[PDB]
RNA sequence: UAAGGUGAUAUGAACCGUUAUAACCGGCGAUUUCCGAAUGGGGAAACCCAGUGUGUUUCGACACACUAUCAUUAACUGAAUCCAUAGGUUAAUGAGGCGAACCGGGGGAACUGAAACAUCUAAGUACCCCGAGGAAAAGAAAUCAACCGAGAUUCCCCCAGUAGCGGCGAGCGAACGGGGAGCAGCCCAGAGCCUGAAUCAGUGUGUGUGUUAGUGGAAGCGUCUGGAAAGGCGCGCGAUACAGGGUGACAGCCCCGUACACAAAAAUGCACAUGCUGUGAGCUCGAUGAGUAGGGCGGGACACGUGGUAUCCUGUCUGAAUAUGGGGGGACCAUCCUCCAAGGCUAAAUACUCCUGACUGACCGAUAGUGAACCAGUACCGUGAGGGAAAGGCGAAAAGAAC
RNA sequence: AGGACCGAACCGACUAAUGUCGAAAAAUUAGCGGAUGACUUGUGGCUGGGGGUGAAAGGCCAAUCAAACCGGGAGAUAGCU
RNA sequence: CGAAGGUGUGCUGUGAGGCAUGCUGGAGGUAUCAGAAGUGCGAAUGCUGACAUAAGUAACGAUAAAGCGGGUGAAAAGCCCGCUCGCCGGAAGACCAAGGGUUCCUGUCCAACGUUAAUCGGGGCAGGGUGAGUCGACCCCUAAGGCGAGGCCGAAAGGCGUAGUCGAUGGGAAACAGGUUAAUAUUCCUGUACUUGGUGUUACUGCGAAGGGGGGACGGAGAAGGCUAUGUUGGCCGGGCG
RNA sequence: UACGGUGCUGAAGCAACAAAUGCCCUGCUUCCAGGAAAAGCCUCUAAGCAUCAGGUAACAUCAAAUCGUACCCCAAACCG
């Protein structure tokens, strides 16, 4: 049984990354949002 | 939990 | 060492001490390091010393 | 986009009404043309994107009036 | 500023110790002071063997809130409170009831 | 010709365990906890400008700081790098 | 300001200080790694790789600075192509990104209601996007009114759920006029009569008033119970202070405070007189906003769903008069009244609270109140967007139990 | 030579039994099919919701699919329980 | 000289209730008359926590398998040592990538975790441990693809895209054997190498690129030959003569 | 002896045969479905400099940074 779960942590940061969410408006809200919200880890990125 | 499985489907009184 | 004995030196004799304020940490460091430094205070001394140092530097330096 | 360079028109939105007054969300666009105009005070063809409403305005005024607004409006042609 | 200091003869106001005279150790942040043998308590102290072990039951000093205690005049002999003056520009503390200068 | 300033913050610590003394015991080499930027050319500078010992060679490893839990609480100790110093051949001072 | 102090869990260790560079508090400075608009290039954020210049150099290395893009301005340069322009380089200035609501604008649902549903409603709402400010917007009649008059805009209470609109259904819903809050008017389209002429805008001085640390601040003892007194009992005192909080039980007089009276080296907000800087004063005469008003077609906004539909805005096609002229007065015409579009600016009353302080509550009290009284937007769940807890109380004192 | 043959790895999934609060939210055991190809597999990439992709079953699109998930409109509405 | 609360008792009212009081509790409560309501719970397959039941029941997760002696220990079926036995051996061995992130090694501890015990552990606590010019990344180069100065397009947001710049899963320099730690080793050590640059000295001379050309540089299948890894046997050497 | 291991010494260390799916081989043969790119690399010159710079070749010297490296990895350490 192979599960959806497969990780990589290339495609991880290329996929939700801080610098994918910032290449793009709509990646920078939900940086903004998790900002609001007080996020502690804003993105996948360690 | 926040999986519940579908139940057994009934015996079809059809 | 206070301020006013530092501020009444010189640029130069004052980077000289401050060279020498480094060395001693650097020597009190390794004596704690091997655990011959009985006196815990003196690495806070030293070290409020090189920024006291340093501050009267950049003041020096023009404004 | 869809702008006037002269008058500034550009797509407005309104309704397609039917015969039984179904309202549905359109778009009214310029009737816009690019078209070189001959600037004779520099003897050379300036292209702009106009209506032609913007046209019967440089025809009204001059090109170089119409220029000259463009500059104004920093818009660069 | 604080109207009971370090070296300073106080009264007990309050407690077990009401009455009982003596003079402040150290004074703690949290409002409260230490007085030569007045709040004694009885510590079961462990036999700590690094540095030394006496354990038993030790007879230590413990906090007293300051409102507890009032400065002993000895010239009036009783409690007596604290005010504040400017005597050569310096704040100095006097004694109400008789304000003599402490 | 790296600064004086910069040699005195390179070094920070010997390191004290079983395979440093075999290094400096068998290899002559000493094992130096040392700051993180801490490139090689700087600690065999201010090895041999400090402990005025002749170096031959520096290798660097870094140091992984471990997940620790004091209490109830999840803490991380921080990476350090750790330097093998070779001495040439006379004798640390 | 100080006799204590070296932030907390959190004790120790080593020390600092006690009469004025211990600590603490405030102003002004300094330092301020890396990532992030991230801006030298790149990148899987907190990393990788540079170029140029200056300086140092134990000679091979080191330090610092600069190097993003766009807009504008300028200088140089510069093709096809003669000039020129495009383009290029450099320099200066500005912007960028973030932020809770309020605001203006560009777009814009559907559920739902209509007991179905399509016009209609929901609703110009949610949401997306752009932009600004401390408020914004609007704003000085081509406005109303009704032969009487009012006199910019905005906001509140009425008018009035009225007149109307409406598958005349569900629903939507004014205005006129009145009472208030607050009021403020100007400028260009232009030439001559004065040449910091009132203002206005930025600077420097002062004065006053705050603000950012603080200072002083009254007056209670005895006895009973009690582990402890602030309680009871008795006798006193202060009060421009009996707000509040703490202290071993409930304290005006034990403490911190409170009323009250003072305080600022420095920085700073506001108010006022100013000293410079710049435009501009007032008078005469003139001018007085054209692809515009209006129209046809299609839409939208007006309470108003095309209706008999005025008015406004426009995508499209047209197109005046120009003050012996034009707009409006709810189809339209005549008369009369009233105003002067096609150019702009403008405070106040109005909206909101990310945040700061003080105070308040017939608000909650740990399944409540914020999700979070507690190391909570955490643990944990999810690829991700995102979702999201549980968990307070020993005692007065740790005296937290020597043996 | 061959979408040739037999048959391991590998990729599948025809039958049966077990299991069905399982060892497992799809398996195990015994057999079974393909196994040089229209094959299989690693790494990276691209296509997205009335959209994608589909040797087509309305299949698949993160254990979710006749319109994914998350958040919002939103306390939709519910003559029903 | 004992509040609320809790827990009994007695009395009392038509009822919701009330009153008194013992014990617990240890600091609050509140008449009366008014006033306001988050005002009364058994149900909503209600929500949260706690605790039952089934029940000391099913099960303890591959039917590869254990036995014994000694040790340690409070305690040994399970740990350590030993001797047997059994199981895998195109793996159930070894080395990596991905992913994980200290699980590695040592000492110590056995509460919890481990489907039992545990002295043991990938568990707790503390300490140690990862050494590179040559391995990999980084780096140079590019694929698919991404981004993309200008540009073109688009209500806005933005879309596409040129120059360019990124992007490996591909191309591009170089290290081997032996030894060594409790834990690293092509990294440490010994021995023996190799590569690419910089700077000098010397000698001889045309060098010079965002440009040209070559090269890099490439499919499937098949067959054979030559080899080697490797194995077998013999020889040799050491040991044995059961 | 910590009886776990530590230290010292150390013979022979040859041949034949067999043999890969590994290497020669990115070869060869054959087929059609006709099988990356760019750089490093070699070479050629342009502008430009030709004494210089630069290149080539010896020898010498210097440098080769930084980050990863433990451990599991058909698994009790990854996804379930
Ligand atoms: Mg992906
Ligand atoms: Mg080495
Ligand atoms: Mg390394
Ligand atoms: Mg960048
Ligand atoms: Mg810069
Ligand atoms: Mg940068
Ligand atoms: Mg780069
Ligand atoms: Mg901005
Ligand atoms: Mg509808
Ligand atoms: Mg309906
Ligand atoms: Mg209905
Ligand atoms: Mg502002
Ligand atoms: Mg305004
Ligand atoms: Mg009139
Ligand atoms: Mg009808
Ligand atoms: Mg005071
Ligand atoms: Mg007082
Ligand atoms: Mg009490
Ligand atoms: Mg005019
Ligand atoms: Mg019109
Ligand atoms: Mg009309
Ligand atoms: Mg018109
Ligand atoms: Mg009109
Ligand atoms: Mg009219
Ligand atoms: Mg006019
Ligand atoms: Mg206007
Ligand atoms: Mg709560
Ligand atoms: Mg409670
Ligand atoms: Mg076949
Ligand atoms: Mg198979
Ligand atoms: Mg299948
Ligand atoms: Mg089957
Ligand atoms: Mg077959
Ligand atoms: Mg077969
Ligand atoms: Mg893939
Ligand atoms: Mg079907
Ligand atoms: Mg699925
Ligand atoms: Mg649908
Ligand atoms: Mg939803
Ligand atoms: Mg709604
Ligand atoms: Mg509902
Ligand atoms: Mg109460
Ligand atoms: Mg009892
Ligand atoms: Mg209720
Ligand atoms: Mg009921
Ligand atoms: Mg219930
Ligand atoms: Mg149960
Ligand atoms: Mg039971
Ligand atoms: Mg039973
Ligand atoms: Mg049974
Ligand atoms: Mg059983
Ligand atoms: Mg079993
Ligand atoms: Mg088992
Ligand atoms: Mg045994
Ligand atoms: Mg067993
Ligand atoms: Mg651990
Ligand atoms: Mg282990
Ligand atoms: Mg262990
Ligand atoms: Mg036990
Ligand atoms: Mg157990
Ligand atoms: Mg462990
Ligand atoms: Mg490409
Ligand atoms: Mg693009
Ligand atoms: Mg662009
Ligand atoms: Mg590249
Ligand atoms: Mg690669
Ligand atoms: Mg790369
Ligand atoms: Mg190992
Ligand atoms: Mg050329
Ligand atoms: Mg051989
Ligand atoms: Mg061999
Ligand atoms: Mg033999
Ligand atoms: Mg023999
Ligand atoms: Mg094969
Ligand atoms: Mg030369
Ligand atoms: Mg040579
Ligand atoms: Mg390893
Ligand atoms: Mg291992």
């Amino acid at each position: 049984m192979k599960r959806t779960f497969q990780p990589s942590v290339l495609k991880r940061n290329r996929s939700h990354g801080f610098r994918a969410r910032m290449a793009t408006k709509n990646g920078r809200q939900v940086l903004a949002r998790r900002r609001a919200k007080g996020r502690a880890r804003l993105t996948v990125s360690k | 939990p926040v999986y519940i499985p579908r139940p057994r489907p009934p015996h079809p009184r059809l | 060492m206070k301020a006013k004995e530092l501020r009444e030196k010189s640029v130069e004799e004052l980077n000289t001490e401050l060279l020498n304020l480094l060395r001693e940490q650097f020597n009190l460091r390794m004596q704690a390091a091997s655990g011959q430094l009985q006196q815990s205070h003196l690495l806070k001394q030293v070290r409020r010393d090189v920024a006291r140092v340093k501050t009267l530097l950049n003041e020096k330096a023009g404004a | 986009s869809r702008v006037c360079q002269v008058t500034g028109k550009r797509p407005v939105t309104g309704n397609n009404r039917s015969h039984a007054l179904n309202a549905t969300k359109r778009r009214f666009l310029p009737n816009l043309h690019s078209h070189r105009f001959w600037v004779e005070s520099e003897k050379r063809f300036v292209t702009l994107r106009v209506s032609a409403k913007g046209m019967r305005v440089i025809d009204k005024k001059g090109i170089d009036t119409v220029l000259a607004e463009l500059r104004a409006r920093g818009e660069k042609y | 500023a604080a109207k009971i200091r370090r070296d300073d003869e106080v009264i007990v106001l309050t407690g077990k110790d009401k009455g009982k005279r003596g003079k402040v150790k150290n004074v703690l942040s949290s409002g409260k002071v230490i007085v030569e043998g007045i709040n004694l308590v009885k510590k079961h102290q462990k036999p700590v063997p690094a540095l030394n072990q006496p354990g038993g039951i030790v007879e230590k000093e413990a906090a007293i809130q300051v409102s507890n205690v009032a400065i002993f005049n000895a010239a009036t002999g009783k409690a007596d409170r604290v005010g504040f003056r400017f005597e050569d520009g310096k704040k100095v503390r006097f004694f109400k009831s008789n304000s003599e200068t402490i | 010709m790296i600064r004086e300033e910069r040699l005195l913050k390179v070094l920070r610590a010997p390191h004290v365990s079983e395979k440093a003394s075999t290094a400096m015991e068998k290899s002559n080499t000493i094992v130096l906890k040392v700051a993180k930027d801490a490139t090689k050319a700087e600690i065999k500078a201010a090895v041999q400008k400090l402990f005025e010992v002749e170096v031959e060679v520096v290798n660097t490893l870094v140091v992984k700081g471990k997940v620790k839990r004091h209490g109830q609480r999840i803490g991380r100790r921080s990476d350090w790098k750790k330097a093998y110093v070779t001495l040439k051949e006379g004798q640390n001072l």
